[PDB]
């Protein structure tokens, strides 16, 4: 289901695209995992702990 | 860099130190560039890069 | 919101009460960022009221963890509104959805 | 020896989205050239952005304004994604002033006439009560590069707000083959750019060689 | 101010050796330091004009995979010195010289007969080593001009692969670097190394005026 989806968006079913380096523009040798992760900041900041 | 343990190293890499040279320590069958013939390892580097 | 959620998100926002629930059906008579004016419905009035439902929203709280404790509302004037829907959001809330 | 480049074509796709072609180009320079126009880009181009703002009977951000759908929080939000393009001079004051229902957009700015508003359909904020109004003094300044308000060196009631002067938003680039005279070997470049609208795209391409030129002015005569 | 940026105040060079220099740039503005290191990295590898050996002819040798008597080295090894030999042509972009030796010892670019156009940069290195009195190796070698690298597997005439960029070697590293206030800036280390034909501050300086040359239709 997860890559009919991907393919109703025109995307790779594989999940991985061909990614370059912002550095040199040049290309990673291997396609990459690229997608979207839902990220939490804890409440842990380095502010309260320096 | 040595352990009092048992005089092993403890500085080894681990992790993307050893997989990047590993990754770039691996051969390939048909790789480009196969059958060439290196003055030495700059030229080597200046064909990968 | 999170893009792939499991669907007890809504479940979360609403009973944890950090949201604005309509407690009645009606149409959103007035809305501003601290306050929501609904103007209930004639079939959910009781006799002799107004059949108004005011909703004050907090609004820059501490928590007990000095977090920030906000509600800003979800819904339009004019809006028509039904029970257990969500008129403002809580800390991280979106839409009536657990956005933590 | 080499055969340089020229600006051949520029696909104004959309009003802030932009596609500039350069030609001709030897081996290697498409991706070399690709690649530092496009950091360069990416880093140095020069914008307006809204940098403070005063609201009247607003004391700080995290204060509600009666009659207002949005807390100052997301009006200032809002006017931190405001689009603007001044002439002639590096800071200018925009004057807001809106009353009765309705959204707030960009189009209710004040006129002035070395300022544009790329955008005038960027909503800023909602009255929701008929008496109600807001008024409130708008700074745009010019810089590059991003400025948190946090880090920049005031009566009560001026909002800082952090600055985005940077009006690119994405670079895009390709070398593909390009039918020369009789050669086939020369390439040409490709630039798809999207910004903000408030930046013509020679213009950039035009900054960013001249940046990449005196950055190599070093370079070119070592010591 | 918006149109003002960071110069290098800083420029200090190392001569390693003769054919070795690090080239240090401080300060850039931050992304700098990868940009200009990254396109001088690419034009000096494979847009750099110079000379190179390409083709070669040796006589009783008739394929790439063949032995000659009285060499020690076999003919891959021939064209591996063959490869490595550093030549400047002023004259033209296209010469041939020939190499015409006998006798024990090392035949050496100083054995190749001379033509005055033609500079061998380095004369004691060794093309190979021959080890028989009555040995006698004669071939003669095609330098061409060209740009950057260009592989034989891409091209009895022997195939030689064309290193006509004269960068051995070519790195560059980007470093923390600090101004009174400001210390997100970009410090460029550029350690290169060339084959003797041109000082690495002439080659880098080349580069430069290569990539700055390119812009000409847009600076302003």
């Amino acid at each position: 289901e997860i890559k009919e989806l991907l393919k109703l968006g025109d995307l790779p079913t594989s999940g991985q695209i061909r990614l370059y380096d912002g550095r040199t523009g040049e290309q990673f040798e291997r396609p990459v995992t690229v997608g979207y992760m839902y990220m939490l900041k804890l409440n842990h900041l380095v502010d309260d702990k320096m | 860099i040595l352990s009092p343990a048992n005089g092993e190293p403890i500085i080894v890499p681990s992790q993307d130190v050893v997989l990047g040279l590993y990754y770039m320590t691996r051969d390939c069958v048909n790789a480009k560039g196969e059958g060439m013939v290196l003055t030495g390892p700059k030229e080597a580097e200046r064909l990968y890069r | 919101k999170p893009l792939v959620g499991t669907g007890m998100e809504r479940a979360v926002a609403v009973d944890s009460g950090v949201t604005a629930v309509a407690k009645r059906g009606g149409v959103v008579q007035y809305v501003d960022a601290s306050r929501i004016v609904i103007k209930v419905n004639e079939d959910e009035m009781y006799p002799g009221e107004a059949g108004i439902d005011i909703y004050n929203l907090t609004k820059y709280t501490r928590s007990n963890q000095n977090t920030c404790i906000n509600q800003m509302p979800c819904v339009s004037l004019g809006e028509p509104v039904e029970r257990g829907d969500v008129l403002a959001d809580g800390p991280s809330t979106d839409l009536g959805e657990l956005a933590l | 020896e080499f055969l340089k480049p020229r600006l051949v074509d520029i696909e104004q796709v959309s009003s802030t989205h932009a596609k500039v072609t350069l030609e001709p180009l030897e081996r290697g320079f498409g991706h070399t050239l690709g690649n530092a126009l496009r950091r360069i880009l990416l880093s140095s181009m020069p914008g307006c952005a809204v940098t403070e703002v005063e609201i009247d009977g607003v004391l700080h951000e995290y204060s509600t304004k009666e009659g207002v759908q949005e807390d100052i929080l997301e009006i200032l939000l809002n006017l931190k994604g405001l689009a603007v393009r001044v002439q002639g001079k590096d800071e200018v004051i925009l004057t807001l002033n809106k009353s009765g229902i309705g959204p707030v957009t960009a189009a209710d700015i004040t006129h002035d006439g070395d300022v544009e508003i790329v955008k005038p359909q960027h909503v800023i904020c909602h009255l929701t009560d008929e008496n109600a109004s807001i008024s409130m003094r708008i700074k745009v300044q010019r810089g590059r590069g991003y400025v948190p308000a946090s880090t920049r060196i005031r009566p009560i009631g001026r909002l800082l707000v952090d600055a985005c002067y940077s009006p690119v938003e994405r670079i895009a680039y390709n070398v593909e083959a390009a039918r020369v005279e009789q050669r086939t070997d020369l390439d040409k470049l490709v630039i798809e750019m999207e910004t903000n609208g408030t930046i013509d795209p020679e213009e950039a391409i035009r900054r960013a060689a001249t940046i990449l030129a005196e950055q190599l002015e070093a370079f070119v005569d070592l010591r």
